[PDB]
């Protein structure tokens, strides 16, 4: 039952899906917290590297950002294929892609292509972070090989990630959720503590990487 | 489909998908072995019969008419770790065990053990009821007569605790067998409809239940949803 | 016929049977996927591409919260452009529909 | 006479002996996984609600949508891998408008669940999917030819008319109360409070408005999801009536 | 779990990949440099007889396109086809926008043809791994490697093939940011000669380039013989 | 060696002694079918078929084994139903298809290249199995009388007598006694067939020839009187 | 429909003229510091016009650069000749005007129907095709400035209004609409 | 290649006050030659449904011969049920919309009873194109029938056949290829009713 | 045992020339509902006991219509009885467009026959696990057609298929003589089905919900009996 | 390639044609020859299956088609459009040259995996 997608386990699962959750799970740590106008995503990052041609986070389009965990190379292919649907949508429709849209479309390439014994899944869990066009409301989604895809308050992909979603999960209030940049961007500081860079998207196509993020590193440790 | 596939070839037969206790393949030295902890608080000579089944057979003892209850549960554990614990229910004067037989998650180590355990503690009128993949039809049976023909035979859990009353320690009790022919792994086997009905209105000459009345209750349990009937409600015109 | 752009809405006073009429069976369809009514901008979109690929002087009115009130006329060769003022019984649209005036 | 390991299981188009197809039956077990569904038919409109099994907290439960509108008169609620679902709901949508576009008339959903279940029926010949669907739906709605219905459309491609159903995690035993509690005469108030009942013994965890949802469908309001707050005031109704 | 390239194994890894990975641990080593005007590439030809044709012979080194080459680890017959695909993909580049192609996208379409290996049953991944250096105005010079995985990575100095451990980690302790070509060269040929099983790192074992000023220089047996005396090999 | 386990779980493999076993199974579900013989003779052939009633719930009319492939071409099989009225179906067509180009009747060499093809087709690929139908095969053309035996391998040859299924080796040789002792009239041989079969065996008799002389070249069963002589001889 | 073009010392200077009345057309931004303006049959030239802002869009997203005019105009020039080999040739005249920030130099480019590509100092399409050359070639010179450009802009426009517009700058500081014709 | 005849005739709908009419004529006709006397140019569908294809015989019968098609497969989706007269019409326009760039030419007509029992007529342009109407005739002697209809009823279904048979039989006076017969469908909740009478031979 | 190895597709022959993955499609039949069919001369009547899922769930069709003059029943797989039935259904709609003739029942169940043993030749596909009992009436009069999955079609007096089928063949065999002179009497004919029927029973008894009839002949297109209009033959 | 947005528009974008400018209706004058010569040797091919059918039978083109199949769909090559070497012997072109061969004729839609997806219909 192990060794085919089109094979359910007795019990009721297909473990081949199974097994490629696990691969993301083998991935560099992912973070994303929705504020209350804003959302912010954190990632987890050799001597002789050149970081001068490296960002985990890459934009989809102005207004839309994606971040990922699991396999790199998967990923670089899947991010193509969104960012070709947005503007295609852009092109073939006069509005941009709804954050709704953008993660159904790129669930729906995982899934589809879990529909073939010929082809392995992608192994990457997105984390697809922006605001519909002319809007306010944050939206966060978040997508898996298995084509499930889900919005999210806050949530956390790869390595060390339940104990960076009980962290979330305790100090994330969905009846309190941060209501400043600062606030949520610390809450993403400190979830990333447990175990820098920061990634902050605003309405209206306005994202900016953060920098200089020791001074809330120096605060959030000394607390 | 033009062609199949050539790297598509099953690995031998000679060997079960059995869950692995321990992921040390290579290991030499004696394995840990099961321990069963049967609750020593049951006041067994109150019950004068004794029922053992896995879980697949559980619309035969409906809650809603027998008056079910707890008494409490069995306690198994493995280190290497594992650990399982099965309730024991009773109804009248009659004693009741469920394993909850699973192929994936539950080795039949565990049920060899638990068999063990059973059998060591019990040796009332034995009741087991279970099925098989390899008998044709339902087969009644009992200590002293045995209808199975030689190709056929039964497999685990019911082979474990009738392995007990055969042969081990505390052989030669008195037992009645029931086995419904079924399909699919352990823990996961399906009766037909037809099976169902010989089920039901047989166990019934045993247990004493009004058969219509304890019929009734039966179809409903069987039929409405659960794992013995699976998709054959509706795979099926 | 003749609409116009106004604080209060939009007024309108008076083979295209199909094309309209099977443009209302994509917007359902986008109006389920999306769960959101279609923008007239999009509406606008997706028809202008058709009578292109398909070389019907059709119009498109609206009132959206994002997108508010605008007119959108749509030639026969597939040519698109806003309009505050359009000219060629009457009609208030409205964010809760249309009136019957 | 020796044991040995036997693979009537693991393929699909794989015969056992006795004619049992397994890996469709292995596909049902995909369903019980799914959160419950409960789902009534009667005078008055038909009911449905569906636990909504938050992973975490933090996890959207107000955009957990296990219930989705096909046509303004009729409602499917789904259990299983929803992966697979956004496949048949994307086709049942499909079909229901085109039916209006064709013929200028609802789509009656006796029809409609067999236009989806020729779709769950195309793992073999109608083939499209390798493997049967992992999820079993259960359509709610209203025509003017049959009255407020329910249909239930299994994985396997058979779809049965039922007065109360329910499917997913606790099926087995949200099934032996409804037939304990389903009557012809139930209005539709009291089977809103009865599939709330229902949710009450077989969802795991309290029962709260963040976490069920319920819906109807109703010849003047047709199919509607109920907001938080009414669900809020039927779980304090239903637990005051207690 | 590692008798497809399509089955992902319970623990969620790629064991055809990972062997692919390993292929290319007994190629002979390619090493990269970049200097702070310019690019160093060496290579070791590990397939040494005395009757081949040291001349004339490139298999390590490839000349993409102008400002642009690759060093070669791994199977010579897979790269061969990647190569020509990425000539072919750099030109077109230059056919549509009448600029050469940036190094950055030609890795990336590269990586892209061998991650698609890696998804198919049908198609094993590429035994190959390339150190791409070349020149474009966005980055100036720049270094970059691949995998049969499909994922590149940027790099000041890089070691791919053998022993690529030990001559990492004598990078690490000599790389200096501001060094030249030059220092680049005496650096590049003194990683290669302590990590080599040979005796000795003789010319005709050994395979040169260096992208400066821009030209990009494949060097002859010749020179190679000169510089390696010149440093004292 | 009858088994060749390896070698045996797949078609269009060769064991090491050059054998493909798939066929072989494939000849050994003909041996468990009804047997059935066909006779050549001088101006026709014969057929003969013990079909084994079931029931009588069956219309006897319309329970017919001996299929007529063409007018001229008579054809009965023994092994796995699905495959025999599979093959004859195909046969079917090939001959209607000569006829319609070239405006006369399929010649029965002709025709059984054709089906030889079609059923060694099979034996070529791991996606399809063998036939596992025996065909017994014949009819009239303009060079006279022809009997022919297609096997699941593919090979046919024509034969003076043909025999198949369970009770085939008693036929077999009780056949070889008949062309032996008299190397027949159309009248005669339906009359042999009869007997064969009944020293081969609740079953029935069925009996089809034709002959150029007592049919015109066409292909008849036999009825009536006919038929009870034949049971009487038998 | 008339577009014109004029490549001051800094920049580049884009113009072009408007039963629907409004109160932007025939123009695309594909780079904050590049402008497109094209003009020919409407609705054939459009969806052109969306296709190549589309996919130097697509490139900008993709690499995070900005791709630059002398580029742009050649993908445009490949695209509207891939265009036209499977149809009959339609009539647009496209110009590209364009600010490179890696030569920090204007530049602007004109592309015909058939998909051949100019560079010019000046050009123009349509009915100011045929005597406002006499006068731009006349008056323009290659250091004039900005504000110049739009005083022979509006020279220029006054000719063309007298035998009978949106202004749009492209500098370092990117895209500029214009009330000053 | 001309793929396109023509035959000639005109057809005739009547939507009653509750009664649906659909009359025509039996001749069929070429460049003045008479084909035959007695074709019939109207037809019953079922369903109280009468449909009617003037224009090109060849596309009409085509056109009838699908949609009488599509009335079973409908039949056999909805368990049996009866067609309605607005989702025939809706039906038989994807089936005229469906051939746009090669278009029947036939002016069809279907009548019946729509869902509340009123008489109920549909007029379908050869392009799909279809409007409810009171009264419509379509054909070569179209514009000589209606004008005198309008005259008279702008009724019973026994007073309107006595005008169709005068409005067709002054048709047939002035008109050659007025047929030499006239059919009439007359739909009712009763059923459908097929009566025929004689007109001028020449 | 030795079973196990050669049962895994539909293109592996066992050693003793057995195709157990078409077996197994054959066995499939008894999991479904008992269906009884039986004809006259000039009537075919069909009767049927359904099933429902649960109490609360409508009883499934098993019963359907292919035209005006034949229809079928339904016993075995679900899916493929959704398939065979409306691909049947889809040939009487097609021969009337093109050709305006009503498509024989012979001719029915025999263009079924080849659609049934494709899929016992080929790696991929399955034997369908329905069987269909076709009944109708033409010009040549009465049909009761038994189609099994592994290509074979029987014409029957009378016949039963599914689960504890044998009982009501057995009654049927019993009373062979008496219901085929029931010539012209449609409603004793019936009667002498649903008691058929009955003796294949264990527990469930005959009501107007489960019970299904249908009856075909000269004077009556294809009739589908349910719900109350079943008590009367009760 | 449809739209994923709406499934009845062609994908403008991802469909590199030179925009939407190269519209379906517009695809109808074409040259004479165009039609003829581009499906002219499968017209070849089938009228030789023909051939074969009426005197070898249906059993020969099963076996030719089946064989053409067989070495098609096991070929998977994305990083070369030039025929399988079996392909040619099979269709006799192991010794003939055409300008088909001679002239076998983007950054979004020319990936491999776009033929992976096409490939397995996936």
């Amino acid at each position: 039952y192990d060794r085919a997608l089109s094979i359910f386990s007795p019990d009721g699962h297909i473990f081949q899906v199974e097994y490629a959750l696990e691969a993301v799970k083998r991935g560099t740590c992912a973070v994303g917290v929705k504020g209350k106008n804003c959302v912010v995503l954190g990632c987890e990052r050799l001597k002789l590297q050149d970081t001068r041609i490296t960002s985990k986070v890459s934009k989809i389009d102005s207004h839309v950002v994606l971040s990922f965990s699991g396999l790199n190379a998967d990923s670089r292919i899947l991010i193509e294929k969104a960012r070709v649907e947005a503007q295609s949508h852009r092109l073939t429709l006069e509005d941009p892609v709804t954050v709704e849209y953008l993660t159904r479309y790129v669930a729906g390439v995982q899934q589809r292509y879990t529909q073939s014994g010929g082809v392995r899944p992608f192994g990457v869990s997105t984390l697809i972070a922006g605001f519909d066009p002319r809007d306010d409301e944050p939206k966060l989604y978040q997508t898996e090989p298995s084509g499930i895809y889900s919005s999210w308050s806050a949530q956390t992909i790869g390595r060390n990630s339940k104990t960076v979603r009980e962290f979330l999960e305790k100090n994330y209030d969905r009846k309190e959720p941060p209501a400043t940049v600062e606030e949520c961007v610390k809450l993403t500081v400190r979830s990333l503590l447990e175990v820098i860079e920061i990634t902050v998207v605003k309405p209206d196509s306005d994202i900016v990487a953060l920098s200089s993020e020791e001074i809330n590193q120096y605060v959030t440790q000394i607390e | 489909m033009l062609f199949k596939q050539w790297n598509d070839l099953p690995e031998p037969k000679h060997l079960l998908d059995l869950p692995e206790i321990s992921k040390n393949l290579q290991s030499l030295e004696v394995c840990p072995v099961p321990k069963v902890e049967f609750p020593q608080d049951l006041d067994v000579p109150q019950y004068s019969t004794a029922v053992i089944t896995t879980k697949i057979m559980n619309p035969l003892f409906p809650k809603n008419l027998l008056q079910l209850t707890s008494i409490g549960e069995i306690k198994t554990t493995l280190t290497v770790v594992y650990g399982f614990s099965f309730p024991i229910y009773s109804f009248g004067k009659t004693l009741l065990f469920s394993m909850e037989e699973n192929f994936i998650s539950i080795s039949p180590i565990f049920g060899n053990m638990i068999s063990r355990s059973i059998i060591s503690q019990l040796a009332p009128d034995i009741i087991v009821i279970g099925t098989s993949d390899k008998i044709a039809s339902m087969k009644v049976m009992t200590e002293n007569e045995c209808t199975l023909q030689p190709p056929e035979f039964i497999t685990g859990f019911i082979g474990s605790v009738l392995t007990q009353l055969i042969v081990g320690p505390s052989k030669g009790l008195k037992f009645k067998c029931l086995v419904a022919p079924s399909e699919g792994p352990n823990g996961f086997e399906k009766l037909s409809l037809s099976d169902m009905g010989s089920l039901v209105d047989l166990c019934g000459q045993w247990l004493g239940f009004e058969p219509s009345r304890y019929s009734e209750e039966c179809y409903r349990l069987w039929r409405c949803d659960s794992a013995a009937i699976g998709a054959q409600s509706g795979l099926y015109i | 016929t003749l609409a116009f752009r106004f604080q209060g809405g939009i007024i309108v006073a008076v083979d295209c049977q199909f094309w309209e009429t099977w443009l209302g069976s994509q917007c359902r369809l986008h109006e389920l996927r999306e769960k959101e009514r279609i923008s007239v901008a999009a509406a606008s979109k997706i028809l202008s591409n058709l009578v292109y690929q398909y070389k019907m002087g059709t119009m498109i009115c609206g009132y959206t919260r994002k997108e508010g009130p605008t007119i959108y006329y749509v030639d026969s060769d597939g040519t698109r452009l806003k309009g505050d003022i359009f000219c060629v019984n009457l009609y208030h649209v409205t964010e809760d529909g249309w009136i019957y005036h | 006479m020796f044991l040995t390991r036997s693979e009537y299981d693991r393929g699909v188009s794989t015969f056992s002996p006795e004619g049992r197809l397994f890996q469709v039956e292995y596909s049902l077990e995909a369903i019980k996984l799914g959160s419950t569904a409960i789902g009534i038919a009667t005078k008055e409109g038909v009911v449905l609600g569906v636990e909504k099994r938050a992973t975490s907290p933090l996890l959207e439960s107000d955009s957990i949508e296990k219930i989705v509108e096909i046509d303004r008169h009729i409602g499917c609620a789904m259990s299983g891998l929803t992966a697979d679902a956004r496949s048949m709901i994307e086709h049942a949508r499909t079909a229901a408008v085109t039916h209006n576009l064709y013929y200028d008339e609802d789509i009656n959903v006796e029809s409609l669940t067999q236009s989806v279940c020729d779709l769950a029926l195309r793992f073999g010949e109608g083939r499209l999917m390798s493997r049967p669907f992992g999820v079993a739906l259960l359509i709610a709605g209203h025509d003017a030819d049959d009255g407020y219905q329910l249909f239930h459309a299994e994985p396997s491609g058979t779809f049965y008319r039922y007065n109360a159903k329910a499917i997913g995690s606790g099926s087995e035993g949200a099934q032996a109360e409804l037939l304990n509690e389903w009557h012809s005469s139930l209005t539709l108030k009291e089977a809103e409070l009865l599939v709330l009942k229902i949710l009450k013994q077989v969802m795991e965890e309290k029962l709260d408005e963040n976490n069920a949802q319920l819906s109807c469908i109703t010849k003047q309001d047709g199919f509607k999801i109920y907001d938080n707050e009414k669900t809020a005031e039927l779980i304090k109704e239903l637990k005051e009536k207690e | 779990y590692d008798s497809r390239t399509t089955i992902f194994s319970p623990e969620g890894r790629l064991y055809q990949v990972e062997y692919a990975l390993e292929s290319i641990s007994h190629a002979g080593t390619a090493i990269g440099i970049m200097a702070s005007d310019g690019i160093v590439l060496a290579a070791e030809r590990k397939v040494t007889s005395t009757l081949l044709e040291q001349d004339t012979s490139t298999e390590k080194l490839y000349k993409l396109n102008d400002k642009i080459a690759v060093a070669v680890a791994g199977l010579t017959a897979d790269a061969e086809i990647l190569i020509n695909t990425a000539r072919i993909h750099a030109q077109n580049y230059l056919k549509t926008y009448n600029e050469d192609i940036p190094v950055e996208i030609l890795v990336r379409r590269l990586s892209d043809i061998k991650q698609g290996y890696t998804q198919h049953g049908g198609l094993r991944p590429f035994g190959v791994s390339f150190i791409y250096a070349g020149y474009d105005d966005r980055y100036g010079y720049q270094l970059y490697t691949s995998n049969p995985s499909g994922n590149y990575t940027g790099w000041k100095a890089i070691s791919v093939g053998a022993n690529t451990s030990a001559a990492q980690t004598l990078l690490q302790m000599d790389y200096k940011d501001d060094m030249k070509v030059d220092d680049a060269i005496e650096l590049a040929l003194k990683t290669l000669s302590k990590t080599t099983d040979s005796s000795a790192l003789t010319y005709d074992r050994l395979e040169f380039a260096t992208i400066r000023k821009v030209y990009q220089k494949i060097f002859k047996p010749q020179e190679i013989k000169d510089i390696l005396v010149k440093t004292g090999i | 060696t009858s088994i060749g386990t390896g070698y045996d779980l797949s078609n269009s493999v060769f064991s090491p002694d050059g054998r493909n076993f798939q066929v072989e199974y494939a000849v050994k579900a003909v041996e468990n079918g009804t047997t059935s013989i066909g006779i050549k003779c001088n101006d026709g052939v014969v057929f003969a078929v013990e079909k084994l009633i079931t029931s009588k719930l069956l219309v006897p009319q319309k329970n017919v084994k001996i299929q007529v492939v063409d007018r001229h071409i008579g054809c009965v099989y023994s092994g796995l139903i699905p495959d025999g009225r599979h093959l004859v179906n195909r046969g079917r067509e090939e001959a209607a298809s000569f006829k319609k180009l070239y405006k006369t009747p399929i010649p029965i060499p002709a025709f059984a290249d054709r089906l030889g093809q079609y059923v060694q087709a099979h034996t070529l690929y791991n996606s399809v199995r063998p036939f596992g139908v025996s065909t017994i095969f014949g009819g009239v053309d303009k060079n006279g009388a022809h009997l022919y035996m297609l096997e699941p391998s593919g090979s046919y040859w024509g034969y003076k007598g043909a025999a198949t299924g369970k009770g085939r080796q008693s036929a077999k040789a009780e056949l070889e006694k008949l062309v032996d002792h008299h190397p027949l009239s159309a009248r005669e041989a339906v009359k042999q067939a009869a007997k064969i079969i009944y020293l081969a065996h609740d079953f029935e008799l069925e009996i089809s020839w034709c002959s150029l002389s007592e049919t015109n070249g066409l292909h008849k069963f036999v009825k009536g009187d006919l038929l009870q002589e034949a049971i009487d001889f038998a | 429909d008339i577009i014109l073009g004029i490549r001051v010392q800094d920049s580049v200077i884009l113009a072009s003229s408007k039963g629907i009345s409004v109160l932007d057309d025939k123009t695309r931004q594909l780079s904050p510091h590049t402008l497109m303006s094209f003009a020919g049959e409407a609705g054939d030239t459009v969806q052109f016009a969306e296709y190549i802002q589309a996919n130097i869009q697509l490139y900008s997203i993709r690499e995070d650069y900005e791709l630059s005019p002398q580029a742009v105009s050649s993908f445009v020039r490949q695209e509207l000749a891939k265009s036209i080999r499977s149809r009959r040739p339609y009539q647009v005249n496209v110009l590209i005007g364009g600010y490179d920030k890696k030569k920090n130099k204007p530049e602007l480019y004109q592309i015909d129907y058939l998909g051949t590509k100019v560079e010019l100092p000046y050009g123009a399409h349509g009915y100011s095709g045929f005597y406002t050359f006499f006068l731009l070639d006349h008056h323009y010179r290659p250091d004039m400035t900005t504000e110049e450009g739009l005083d022979l802009l509006k020279l220029c426009v006054q000719e063309l209004e007298k035998r009978m517009v949106i202004v749009k700058i492209v500098d370092k500081d990117g895209i500029r609409q214009v009330d000053d014709f | 290649f001309n793929p396109y005849g023509d035959n000639g005739g005109t057809i005739l709908g009547i939507a009653g006050e509750d009664f649906a009419v659909l009359a025509g004529d039996t001749r069929n006709i070429t460049d003045y030659s008479i084909n035959s006397r007695y074709e019939p140019k109207v037809f019953d569908c079922g369903d109280n449904i009468v449909m009617s294809a003037n224009g090109f015989a060849a596309d009409g019968d085509a056109l009838v011969k699908r949609f009488k098609n599509s009335v079973k497969w409908y039949h056999f989706d909805h368990n049996d049920k009866k067609l309605s007269i607005n989702s025939a019409a809706r039906n038989i326009q994807h089936l005229l919309y469906g051939k746009r760039f090669f278009p029947y030419y036939v002016h069809t007509i279907i009548a019946g009873l729509d869902e509340d029992g009123k008489g109920a007529v549909y007029s379908f342009d050869p392009v799909g194109s279809y409007e409810r109407e009171q009264c419509r005739a379509g054909g070569a002697a179209a514009s000589l029938i209606m004008p005198f209809l309008d005259n008279q009823v702008n009724l019973s279904v026994e007073e309107v056949i006595k005008l169709v048979r005068d409005s067709f039989t002054s048709a047939t006076e002035r008109h050659i290829q007025v047929g030499d017969g006239l059919e009439i469908l007359i739909v009712t909740k009763d059923g459908v009713r097929k009566e025929f009478y004689e007109l001028k031979r020449d | 045992m030795f079973r196990n190895n050669y049962d895994g597709d539909t293109v592996t022959f066992s050693p003793t020339g057995r195709l157990f993955q078409v077996e197994y499609a054959l066995e499939a039949i008894k999991q479904g509902s008992v269906t009884v069919g039986l004809r006259s001369n000039t009537h075919a009547v069909l009767v049927a006991l359904k099933r429902n899922a649960d109490e609360l769930s409508s009883y499934q069709k098993k019963i359907i219509k292919c035209d005006e003059h034949m229809g079928l029943s339904l016993a075995g797989l679900a899916p493929d009885a959704r398939v065979l039935s409306n691909y049947l259904r889809q040939q009487c709609n097609y021969s009337s467009l093109v050709f305006n003739r009503k498509l024989a029942v012979e001719r029915a169940g025999h263009l079924l026959c080849d659609k049934a043993q494709k899929n016992t030749q080929s790696y991929g596909g399955r034997p369908y696990g329905v069987g269909l009992l076709i009944i109708g009436y033409d010009k040549s009069g009465a049909h009761l057609l038994e189609f099994q999955p592994s290509g074979n079609v029987t014409e029957l007096y009378g016949t039963a298929i599914g689960a504890r089928s044998q009982g009501a063949k057995t009654y049927l065999e019993r009373t062979l003589d008496t219901f085929i002179k029931i010539d012209g009497n449609p409603d004793e004919l019936i009667k002498a089905g649903v008691e058929a029927i009955s003796q294949s029973l264990r527990d469930e008894s005959l009501t107007v919900d489960n019970l299904s009839i249908a009856i075909v002949g000269k004077d009556t297109p294809f009739t589908i009996y349910d719900g109350e209009a079943v008590a009367k033959y009760i | 390639v449809l739209s994923s947005a709406v499934p009845s528009l062609p994908d403008t974008l991802r469909q590199q044609e030179g925009g939407a400018v190269p519209l379906s209706t517009q695809l109808n004058d074409r040259h004479p020859l165009e039609s003829t010569l581009k499906n002219w040797e499968t017209t070849q091919r089938q009228r030789q299956m023909e051939q074969y059918r009426q005197i070898f039978g249906i059993a020969e083109p099963m076996k030719r088609t089946m064989e053409m199949e067989i070495v098609n769909r096991t070929d998977f090559n994305p990083l070369s459009t030039n025929g399988s070497i079996h392909r040619d012997i099979l269709l006799n072109k192991e010794c003939s040259i055409d300008w088909e061969d001679v002239y076998p004729g983007t950054m979004v839609g020319d990936d491999v995996h776009s033929k992976i997806e096409k490939q397995l219909g996936i």
